[PDB]
């Protein structure tokens, strides 16, 4: 019995046990160290205790690791003697099957051995086992002192000839997915053996300072028009604050203080709602469509934060509904007071441009509907949307407009799934229109069109949102960037799209099946590789 | 101007209890204010993270420390797992008083933190150091909490292979804390380093890993070691040291060996070649199992010249010897190396680690220094001089010189008196005699203009033992008079364990009492107020080694030499019921060829259970904001807070 390592046990401690082993029948000095887990106390090691274990007498054996079968085999017990007299013993290795011992048989060889000496004997045993062959020596002593030993090492022999590697190194894909290794047909092999068969797959796996932005967070106050200036650009830093997880580099107070001011906000628009919920410039004044467009887009925005009434929107809705015309078109009862917050409306075309805004503002209001009731509010307002994306496809076709009304033509017509060829065209008539990271210091009628040429085509990421989502960065850099209030609201709704479609991780997994008919039956395996490598 | 006091380490860790400290001041003591402290997550709409805790404390006694508990299933709930760019959380105290009384903009005020799945200590273990392909590996685990007490959760047992592969993998959940397995190794697989990786399973990146390695070998009958007469070679010009080496060989039952040991030469260089020599291969006959080999210096002049080197271009080689010892009438033989042997110019080293930075004016700076041997035990009684150059802006550079000699644990402790109004400080230490080594650093004085500082000096200069009583004194600097009361906090292992106040006198001695808790290093960082600017200095105190303290004892029946097939009882003690999981290796695997990785021992534990420390470098810093991010620990009173954290580690 010659292990390495025995004692490999657990057992509780009650202060005091006494356990008893049994030494194993080996020369070394044997080491234990133990570990104590305690519920109370804790971990402790032990400190390492050396246990010698010595025969004053005894013979050593060393069996090479490997011995080729048919091949000559030199074997050497060696006597060690630390005795005080000089000692004259018999060695003879004990007759085995399955091996020719060079005397052939158990015959004996005389030799003395002086005290603290050592002295060999030399043996040439061929082995001609198949597997493994049990080997024990006897060393007989003398009446003078009758001192012996005998140690038994079983000999392993490795198969015939010399062992052989096959590789075959592929590439995987998602075309040219299947594919078959031929079988085994090297004319060297050898009719008995092992055969033993890996697979080895490797996965192979492959922004603007918030600061500047923070300081957008304005209390809203004002009449009806002053404070769509204060609550846009609030919600808009708060989206793109809350979307791109800078608030952590902020002041951790200020995200409260926003939603503060968000909440104080809605209330100070709330109490300007008409009988219509159309949220005039003035209640004396007359409503205006785009206003509440505005109003409508900005509301379903902030209502996943603000515990707002979803009903009372939807009549706004309703009214919103109300002002469609026959071919689907939306025109304005009255026109805003002031034009500087509609920046790219105003131009050769409005109309196209105001229908544009209507459909967006729309689709932001599908959300906010309750999924139990208002179902012919809800077939109405799709059947409405369904007319408007038929009239803006249209005037789509027929082009020669501009470069904001077409950049918010293809949004809107992206964002309500438009019909393929609606779509197909649009997109080609902004790609031909879009000038060459140089794309459209800027007014804000560039970066308008800039915005939503990026959220069609983020809609629609392939070496092209990158780059102009590069120009529109540098342009925000710019001190004081976003002068008008719409710009800013849809400038920071593009970088936050732009943002979460450029960090995205997928599951990246690359699992592979392995099956084949064997003579022995049919067998199949799987290799999870979703996340390192697996053999 | 009262303001509110937020504490709390600036790393937490999911799964553990957090300790968070809230602190008022100011305070006209006729009012008692009442709030909660929680998690929230900004990017998800700031939903209450984890549950809520409150400390409605009063102004008679305005310390209080919260254990405030962040359970899994709201950080799941939370959507901390779905965040795009770094794991940063924020820490938010709520309370009215806040913005009625004080007028703020807000009822609340926070912090940024950073959270990390890896909680807890994983041991790892296996049967044997050294394995050969076609045999069978056994191992275990330990779970263990932060508290290093036994735990119940999941972990997954992976097994990694020699070409960072997995092989095989498990998944178990151990009511007992300790897991058994067995893994068997393929018969073809070529001789190289593997690893065991274990993690718990609800974590990510808590994995701990051990290494054992795998080669063609049978084992030995007796090991040979090298041991040099002296570890260094001074190859500075004109004196040259003799090197001398002793051949020791061994049977592994102690007994001795006789034969003849084969010596050859080399050199090695840096990156590892080996250019060996021709004519100095010495063939010896031991005696008793030990030789003695020497060379004078003519023959290792001769050798550089015909290999023409130059002996000046000994500055970094690594003198190389390789034994090639036969035992005879045997016939076996194995071999031994010697790598570690370099030429130096210096027989010491200096060790400029535990001294601090960012110098305090108007306290007597304290500079702390090891002195140790190249590759040996810290040495004592060496004589060390320093030549301090005070920077003054308004006069010549003073230079003022002090020496010292060691004291016995290779560590220095000499106080330098620094006047006021200083521009830096530039000093040189040498330690040697002769051949001393130097080592020379500067420091820059703190911008002026500001508050009053604060300096913290420590008596004894020795790390205490487990059990006593530490003390420390403190004063302040400068016009500032202003403030009442010192306070002052413990960190460890990025946790606030303990929290007080302390008044003003003369003379301000604070005692603090070690225990297993405060090991093997802890924290110590105190502030004051001059008004409203904070002002704070932090000392780094470590803690002897100890022993443990669920005390296991082992012990065999003597030292008997006991023979093969008998029996021994063995024998041993526990402070507590407990579980002992013993082990039986034989040592003549280490003589096996391998870089002899030691065993798990409690300096693993230790550094492993301080694994978990925030705070990097000695302490002290320029302002209070630097010190408190230094000493690792997040600080926010409503006017100044602290930035994040930029990665884990330091
Ligand atoms: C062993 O042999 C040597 C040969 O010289 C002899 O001197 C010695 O006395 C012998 N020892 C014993 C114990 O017979
Ligand atoms: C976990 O394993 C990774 C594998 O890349 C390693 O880098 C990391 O150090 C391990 N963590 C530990 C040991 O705490």
């Amino acid at each position: 019995f010659f292990p390495e390592n025995w004692l490999w046990r657990v057992e509780t401690v009650d202060r005091f046990q006494i356990l008893t082993l049994w030494l194993p029948d080996s020369l070394t000095t044997w080491e234990i160290h133990g570990l104590s887990l305690s519920k109370t106390k804790g971990l402790c090691v032990a400190t390492p205790v050396q246990l010698r274990v010595f025969r004053e007498f005894h013979l050593h054996l060393r069996l090479p690791m490997s011995v080729r079968r048919f091949e000559q085999l030199e074997l050497r017990p060696v006597l060690y003697n630390y005795l005080d007299k000089n000692l004259t013993v018999s060695v003879h290795v004990s007759p085995v099957e399955g091996l020719c011992l060079a005397g052939g048989g158990g015959l004996a060889q005389q030799v003395l051995v002086p005290a603290g000496s050592a002295r060999p004997v030399a043996f040439s045993v061929v082995p001609t086992a198949a597997a493994a062959v049990s080997l024990k020596v006897v060393a007989r002593g003398s009446f003078e002192f009758p001192v012996g030993d005998a140690v038994s090492k079983v000999l392993q022999i490795e198969k015939e000839g010399a062992i052989h590697r096959e590789e075959l190194v592929y590439e995987l894909n998602p075309r040219g997915r299947t594919l078959e290794i031929p079988g085994n047909s090297d004319p060297n092999m050898i009719p008995d053996g092992d055969f033993n068969s890996y697979v080895r797959v490797t996965a192979s796996d492959p922004a603007l300072s918030p600061g500047g932005v923070a300081s957008l967070l304005r209390l809203p106050r004002g009449c009806g028009e002053q404070t769509m200036i204060y609550l846009a650009p609030t919600l808009a830093a708060s989206r793109y604050l809350d979307k791109t997880e800078q608030w952590s580099t902020l002041p951790p107070e200020t995200k409260d203080h926003a939603v503060d001011l968000i909440q104080k906000g809605y209330m100070r628009i709330q109490q300007f709602r008409k009988a219509d919920g159309s949220y005039a410039a003035w209640l004396s004044r007359d409503s205006s469509t785009w206003l509440t467009a505005f109003v409508l887009k900005v509301l379903s925005l902030a209502q996943e934060q603000v515990g707002g009434s979803p009903e009372k929107l939807q009549e706004t809705s309703n009214w919103l509904l109300s002002q469609q015309q026959a071919d689907g078109s939306f025109q304005d009862p009255c026109p805003v007071l002031d034009r500087s917050m509609q920046g790219g409306l105003v131009g050769n075309d409005e109309t196209v441009a105001l229908t544009a805004f209507v459909t967006i503002a729309l689709h932001h209001g599908l959300a906010v509907f309750q999924d139990e009731g208002a179902e012919p509010l809800k077939q109405r307002v799709e059947a409405s949307i369904s007319k408007a994306n038929s009239f803006l496809g249209e005037k789509a076709s027929a082009g020669l407009l501009g470069a904001h009304a077409a950049a918010i033509t293809a949004y809107a017509l992206s964002l309500t799934k438009a019909p393929v060829d609606l779509l197909g065209v649009a997109h080609n008539n902004l790609m031909a229109m879009a000038q060459e990271n140089l794309y459209w210091q800027a007014p804000a009628l560039w970066i308008e069109t800039t915005a939503y040429a990026l959220l069609h085509l983020l809609l629609h990421k392939a070496e092209m949102a990158d780059q102009a989502s590069a120009w529109l960065t540098r342009q925000g850099s710019f001190q004081g960037g976003f002068r008008s209030t719409q710009d800013t609201v849809i400038a920071l709704d593009a970088l936050s799209a732009y943002w979460i479609a450029s960090h995205t991780t997928e599951e990246r997994g690359l699992n592979v099946t392995l099956s084949s008919t064997g003579r022995n039956g049919f067998k199949s395996h799987a290799l999870q590789l979703n996340n390192l490598e697996e053999e | 101007k009262p303001r509110l006091l937020l504490f709390s380490p600036s790393v937490v860790h999911l799964g553990v209890p957090l300790s968070v400290g809230v602190q008022l001041q100011d305070v006209p003591r006729g009012q008692v204010v009442k709030g909660s402290v929680f998690l929230r997550n900004p990017s998800r709409n700031n939903v209450p993270c984890s549950p809520k805790v409150d400390f409605t404390l009063s102004s008679e006694r305005d310390f209080a420390l919260l254990s405030l508990q962040v359970p899994l299933k709201d950080a799941k709930s939370c959507g901390l797992h779905q965040l795009l760019r770094g794991p940063e959380v924020q820490l938010v105290a709520h309370s009215p008083w806040l913005k009625d009384s004080l007028s703020r903009t807000t009822n609340i005020q926070g912090i940024n933190l950073l959270f990390s799945s890896r909680r807890g200590h994983l041991f790892l273990q296996t049967d044997q150091p050294i394995y050969n392909p076609g045999q069978r590996v056994r191992y275990r685990v330990f779970a263990l909490d932060q508290k290093m007490r036994p735990s119940t959760d999941t972990i997954t047992v992976m097994v990694e292979n020699s070409h960072g592969l997995r092989v095989r993998k498990k998944e178990v959940y151990m009511p007992s804390s300790i897991f058994q397995d067995d893994f068997v190794i393929p018969d073809i697989s070529e001789p190289g380093t593997w690893k065991i990786s274990a993690r718990f399973s609800d974590g990510l990146e808590s994995n701990s890993s051990t290494q054992f390695e795998v080669k063609k070998y049978v084992l030995p009958n007796f090991e040979v070691k090298i041991t040099p007469g002296k570890p260094y070679i001074l190859t500075v010009p004109g004196h040259l040291d003799e090197m001398q080496l002793d051949i020791q060989a061994r049977y592994i039952y102690g007994k001795p060996v006789q034969g003849v040991a084969y010596v050859r030469f080399g050199l090695l260089d840096e990156d590892g070649k080996k250019t060996f020599f021709r004519g100095l291969e010495s063939q010896t006959k031991l005696v008793n199992g030990q030789s003695h080999i020497s060379l004078s210096k003519a023959e290792f002049q001769d050798a550089l010249e015909k290999l023409n080197m130059g002996i000046t271009d000994l500055q970094g080689l690594r003198l190389y010897v390789a034994a090639a010892i036969i035992e005879s009438p045997g016939g076996e033989m194995e071999e031994a190396e010697l790598t570690s042997w370099y030429f130096v110019s210096s027989p010491f080293s200096l060790d400029l680690s535990k001294t601090k930075r960012h110098l305090v004016p108007g306290a007597p700076f304290l500079l702390q220094a090891l002195v140790r041997e190249m590759s040996g035990s810290p040495a004592s009684g060496i004589p060390v001089k320093v030549s301090a150059t005070v920077s003054s802006p308004g006069s010549v550079p003073e230079v003022q010189d002090i020496q010292q000699n060691t004291d016995g644990s290779g560590q220095v402790s000499i106080p330098i008196i620094i006047p006021q109004t200083i521009s830096e400080l530039q000093l040189s230490v040498s330690a040697g005699s002769p051949h001393p080594a130097i080592a020379r650093l500067t420091v820059a004085a703190p911008p002026s203009g500001g508050p009053g500082f604060l300096s913290i000096e420590r008596p004894d200069s020795r790390p205490p033992r487990v059990g006593d009583t530490l003390n420390l004194n403190l004063r302040a600097v400068g016009s500032g008079a202003t403030f009442s009361h010192y306070y002052y906090m413990i960190l460890s292992r990025g946790q606030i364990v303990f929290m007080n106040r302390e008044p003003k006198r003369t003379l301000t001695s604070v005692s603090v009492f070690v225990d297993h808790h405060l090991a093997p290093s802890f924290y110590f960082v105190a502030f004051y107020y001059h008004g409203d600017h904070p002002v704070a200095n932090s000392l780094r105190v470590d803690v002897q080694a100890g022993a443990c303290e669920g005390k296991l004892e082992l012990s065999v029946d003597g030292a008997k030499q006991y023979r093969n097939g008998e029996s021994v009882k063995l024998h041993l003690e526990t402070d507590s019921l407990a579980l002992v999981a013993l082990g039986a290796l034989d040592t003549a695997l280490y003589a096996a060829g391998s870089k002899s990785h030691k065993p798990l021992n409690m300096g693993k534990v230790f550094e492993a259970m301080n694994s978990y420390d925030l705070g990097c470098g000695p302490g002290g810093g320029d302002s209070a904001l630097q010190v408190f991010q230094a000493a690792g620990l997040a600080f926010s009173d409503g006017d100044q807070w602290t930035l994040s954290r930029k990665r884990l580690s330091c």
